């Protein structure tokens, strides 16, 4: 009873006739008898330490372990699993008593570990802790809906009101402006929706607002080749309800204008084409006059429409002119300010001095960059106020004060060819893990206080901080971007040289791939926990250039009711860099007044085939989700949760005798000569509130015997 | 497919085995800035080579590494190295074979030093340094003759007679083409231009390029362009100055012929290769004057191949038939023979591999080669 590294998956259970020199002789279960490399072959974990709920009792702590016990305990077509304080669910698609109403009321103590797996006991616990500490609790989804999770915290929302419908109505719209498919794993929603639910000191739901975080911002334009845009300029591109394209002027053709020509338009998978009578219905049900209706699709189309804006280089000169009056005029009146002004605003704007003289100068490139920074702005901004419209219809004045939130993130990304938008991705998704050792580390850290005898390596967060530094801290990575396109004449080669240069053996995380295999060369590598990535920096100086006009920015006021509305609520040249750092350091900042818990969502397949395993996803999927980094630490350190009345209770091959159940030495009895009857190592484990915690691994060959 | 990269002083011109072309040559210039940085975040590179080196070279110094076929501050050499292995030819030594070139005798340290800093630290497979010559004489197809390569380092002349390199005769001299280039530089400080510094006088090899052409009987088209002014000619810098050139002109290439005017006091190449023909035995002029192959670079220069024919001619006696080869795949010539050799399968046992060199010691190369 061993595990083998084969080939497919390198952590599935193995079966050793023996092991000699080098060279593991064993019948895999993957496959047929064959011959293995020692080093990687892995141990497996007593079956009184096999088949737990939580990950984290299982002696060889490593990835093999929590991958075979999912296989497993999924193969008998169980989906709750506890890893660590993450839980995991598989969410199967053929109908199981899953929402049964038995449970609904039922798990109303138990905290963590004295109940079956199950995330509705951990929700209610945290209602439990709203009751006691009054303070707001944050739920960690994991995962988007492509990996299937979607059909999840819409149920887990309802059984917190348990203890209305509204809150879902808002999802078939906002999935529109925020659904974008992806080169792999298509159809995610890249925007993150933080959703809180109100409860004042009584407990019966008065609100729940809903406000979105770091929104990508760069996918308006220079979206790779390979992928496609938002789903909403598909939805308003089909020729169904021509009328609203009537009124938008558009042409209906999605390879007319520059910015959609990007994009494939052709994904035979999923088009809004049916759905664009539902989001249509759901944007009008939602308390929508119908100026405000058909004026969302103006600002909408507008964007598209500059797309088609032309410039030319002035003689013997450097400012740019416009050319293509057409289509300025046709957008004008679309936003129904004047087109002359506009261009002209377009090629002069102003700029203050003590006193604000009518101060002039451009070029066509940075005109080319600042006509699409406005209209990725105008867009972001548009999307925020639908979001405050969908609190006007759903408003309320009873007082609510204490709030219990989900959030949705972008998974991890790992895969070809990834630009700036993915190191962006990623750099968020892991300041959460960041947030997650932080928090689990505290909490252990005083219940280990509780026992004090002494700690292995305090704050968690390390592990994360150096890669941290590396990406934020000044002159660091991101700063050397902002750094870039500040600096004269940006060119995309001496980006990778300044790089080369500044955090090469400098930096222990900056390196560089060798010849990977098909997908396009990336340039430099960082070593992250969850996976080494790769990128080329092609186009990140033309990504993140963005210069916010401001003359255009005062032109807009006299306008149509919304993009007045939009702009005028509310400077070193903000780039997306920066704006990114400072949201994100706003979420965090409101996670940084809160309490996490966390839910993880698993993909079984592309097959779509459900209560069966399929090792190749699933495998990455767990190792990016950063479970696996979780039970790296649970593995490298302590945190293995043990009842030193267990140990003593486990432990009795060594204190020569077969029965286990307890009658021979006890917890009061221990750590006096049982490590002495094969010498284990000692001060490996005490007693100090009979709660003790173990360096793991050394307990999974004492009870094989 | 091993590998194949000239040494020689001009252009360091790298390629593949077997392929017909290099496939990227580039000047072998070295630089260094020559003035302090002033607009902070430039993140300067601290050198520059080849190509990329000229293309600045306003704020740069530029040193030659090579001279005379001696390569002289290897620190450099070896940067040129680097910089071909990787940017320009792009594959790691591990998993390529290379073989270098050199001329005949240049010194005895040279190769026995050069193996190993480029067996040692590039961690190449295996080497094997080919004189000039012999190379030259496989890229032409023709297995016996006297090979005058005059690569722009140095010039000299082998005698091969049925595929044997007779040593005795090789008769070097440092009558290098660079030279051609520094005493145009003096020849045209009388005209009334001036190009003192390093830059210009990188240029004056480019306006070397073009408008130099060897003439028969020197005194006579020498009075000829001084009475007529039929063959005044124009050219420009990229400074926007248009420069008009008389008979220097055709008074550069004429230092090969007679050194008269560099002061060196070894007389010009013909009488050179004259005289290496004259110090083989009284068989093998019969066919030696038949087969007369130039090569390397230097000879570019129209009419050399005739004015070349006249001399000899006239020196030996006027009876052989002394009708010279001179391609026009000249200035390439050693690396087409290179590449060719590389090829040869027969050629696969000779080179050496590393565990010679280590069980061995440096010298290996000499004894070997
Ligand atoms: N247009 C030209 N006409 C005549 N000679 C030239 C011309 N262009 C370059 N050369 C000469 O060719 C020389 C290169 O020869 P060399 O370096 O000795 O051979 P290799 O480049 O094979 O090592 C340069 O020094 C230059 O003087
Ligand atoms: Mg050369």
């Amino acid at each position: 009873d061993v595990f083998v590294p084969d080939d497919k998956e390198e952590f599935v259970k193995a079966t050793i006739l023996s092991r000699e020199g080098g060279k593991v002789t064993a019948e895999t279960e993957h496959g047929k008898t064959v011959t293995v490399k020692e080093d990687q072959v892995l141990q497996q974990n007593p079956p009184k330490f096999d088949k737990i709920e939580d990950m984290a009792m299982l002696t060889f702590l490593h990835e093999p372990a929590v991958l075979y016990n999912l296989k497993e305990r999924y193969a008998s077509w169980m989906i709750y699993t506890y890893s660590g304080l993450f839980c995991v669910t598989i969410n199967p698609y053929k109908w199981l008593p899953v929402y049964n109403a038995e449970v609904v009321a039922a798990y109303r103590g138990k905290k963590r570990s004295e109940a079956p797996p199950h995330i509705f006991s951990i929700s209610d616990n945290a209602y439990q802790y709203m009751l006691t500490d009054r303070e707001n609790q944050s739920i960690l989804i994991t995962g988007e809906s492509g990996a299937g999770k979607t059909v999840n915290t819409k149920r887990v929302i309802q059984y917190f009101a348990v203890i209305e419908d509204q809150i879902i109505q808002a999802n078939p719209a906002l999935e529109a402006f925020g659904n974008a498919k992806t080169v792999r794993n298509d159809n995610s929603s890249r925007f993150g929706k933080f959703i809180r639910i109100h409860f004042g000191a009584t407990g019966k739901l008065a609100s729940a607002d809903i406000e979105t975080y770091l929104l990508e911002k760069s996918r308006v334009i220079f979206q790779l080749k390979a992928e496609r845009d938002y789903h909403i300029f598909y939805q308003i591109l089909s020729n169904k309800k021509p009328e609203l394209l009537d009124m938008l002027l558009i042409t209906n053709n999605p390879y007319d204008y520059a910015f959609i020509s990007q994009g494939e338009t052709t994904v035979a998978s999923i088009d809004d084409a049916e759905e664009l009578m539902a989001t249509d219905n759901a944007f009008d049900v939602l308390g929508f006059t119908t100026e405000e209706k058909n004026s969302m699709y103006k600002l909408t189309g507008a964007i598209m429409h500059f797309g088609n804006m032309k410039f030319k280089l002035k003689q013997r000169e450097e400012q740019a002119e416009p050319d293509g009056t057409e289509e300025a005029d046709k957008s004008a009146y679309l936003m129904g300010l004047n087109s002359a002004d506009l261009l002209k605003g377009l090629c002069h704007p102003r700029v203050k001095v003590g006193n604000e003289y009518v101060t002039k100068g451009q070029n066509v490139q940075q005109v080319v960059y600042a006509k699409g920074a406005l209209a990725k702005a105008v867009y972001e901004r548009m999307f925020n106020w639908m979001v405050t419209r969908i609190n006007a219809t759903l408003e309320t004045k009873q007082p609510r004060q204490y709030f219990i939130g989900v959030l949705d993130i972008a998974g991890f990304e790992i895969f070809d060819f990834n630009s700036f938008e993915q190191l962006c991705i990623n750099f968020t998704n892991e300041k959460l893990q960041q947030f997650f050792n932080h928090h689990m580390f505290v909490l252990e850290q005083e219940e280990y206080k509780k026992e004090g005898i002494e700690w292995e390596f305090i704050d968690f967060g390390m592990d994360l901080q150096a890669c941290i530094d590396l990406i934020e801290k000044p002159m660091g990575i991101m700063s050397i971007l902002e750094e870039e396109c500040m600096f004269p004449k940006a060119t995309d080669m001496t980006f990778k040289a300044k790089l080369f240069d500044n955090h090469l053996g400098k930096s222990s995380n900056f390196q560089k791939p060798r010849n990977i295999k098909g997908k396009p060369e990336a340039h430099f590598s960082l070593i992250h926990y969850a996976g080494t990535v790769d990128y080329n920096i092609i186009g990140w100086l033309q990504k993140n250039k963005d210069p916010l006009n401001e003359t255009v920015v005062d032109l807009y006021k006299k306008s149509s009711l919304k993009m007045l509305s939009s702009l005028f609520a509310n400077s070193s040249f903000q780039t997306v860099s920066a704006l990114h750092r400072e949201n994100l350091n706003k979420l965090m900042t409101n996670l940084r007044s809160t309490h996490p818990h966390f839910v993880r969502c698993i993909i079984p397949n592309e097959t779509k085939s459900p209560g069966v395993i399929d090792n190749p996803l699933v495998m990455h999927q767990l190792r990016c989700n950063g479970v696996l980094e979780g039970i790296r630490i649970c593995r490298k350190g302590f945190p293995n949760r043990i009842l030193y009345g267990d140990f003593r209770q486990r432990y009795r091959i060594l204190n020569p005798a077969a029965i286990p159940e307890g009658q021979f030495i006890d917890s009061r009895k221990g750590a006096e000569k049982l490590l002495g009857s094969l010498d284990i190592d000692h001060n490996q484990y005490k007693f100090g509130h009979t709660k003790v915690f173990f360096k793991a691994g050394l307990l999974g060959l004492l009870e094989e015997m | 497919t091993a590998l194949v990269c000239d040494n020689g002083s001009g252009l360091v011109k790298a390629g593949f085995a077997g392929d017909d072309a290099p496939r990227a040559v580039f000047p072998s210039i070295v630089g260094r800035p020559r003035h302090q940085g002033v607009m902070v975040g430039m993140g300067q590179k601290d050198s520059y080579v080849g190509d990329e080196a000229q293309s600045k070279r306003g704020i740069l110094t530029l040193k030659y590494p090579i001279e005379h076929g001696i390569i002289t501050n290897w620190d450099d050499m070896e940067k040129i190295w680097h910089h071909t292995f990787y940017n320009e030819l792009r594959v790691a030594p591990e998993e390529h074979p290379t073989l270098l070139t050199e001329a005949p005798l240049n010194p005895k340290a040279n190769r026995e030093k050069m193996t190993q800093i480029m067996f040692e630290t590039f961690n190449v497979p295996a080497m094997y340094v080919a004189i000039q010559a012999v190379l030259s004489l496989y890229a032409s197809g023709r297995t016996t003759g006297i090979v005058l390569d005059s690569g722009d380092g140095v010039t000299h002349n082998v005698p091969i007679y049925e595929g044997y390199a007779l040593p005795h005769a090789i008769m070097r001299l440092d009558l290098a083409g660079r030279d051609l280039t520094d005493y145009l530089m003096k020849i045209l400080t009388e005209r009334g231009y001036s190009f003192v510094t390093t830059a210009e006088r990188e240029i004056v090899r480019d306006i070397k390029e073009k408008l130099c052409y060897v003439a028969l009987d020197f005194e006579n088209e020498m009075a000829t362009a001084a009475s007529s002014s039929s063959l005044e000619k124009s050219y420009e810098l990229p400074d926007g100055q248009v420069i008009t050139i008389g008979n220097e002109r055709f008074r550069c290439p004429e230092t090969l012929f007679q050194p008269s005017f560099i002061g060196m006091e070894s007389a010009g190449i013909h009488e050179t290769t004259y005289n290496s023909i004259m110090k083989c035995d009284i068989d093998i002029r019969k066919d030696l004057y038949a087969n007369n192959v130039m090569s390397g670079g230097t000879t570019m220069y129209p009419g050399i191949a005739d004015r070349m024919q006249k001399e000899i001619t006239a020196l030996a006696p006027s009876t052989m038939k002394i009708k010279i080869i001179a391609p026009p795949e000249r200035k390439y010539s050693v690396w087409i023979g290179g590449s060719i050799l590389a090829s040869l399968s027969t050629f696969q046992q000779m080179w050496i591999t590393k565990q010679e060199y280590d069980e061995a010691g440096p010298s290996i190369v000499h004894r070997k080669c």
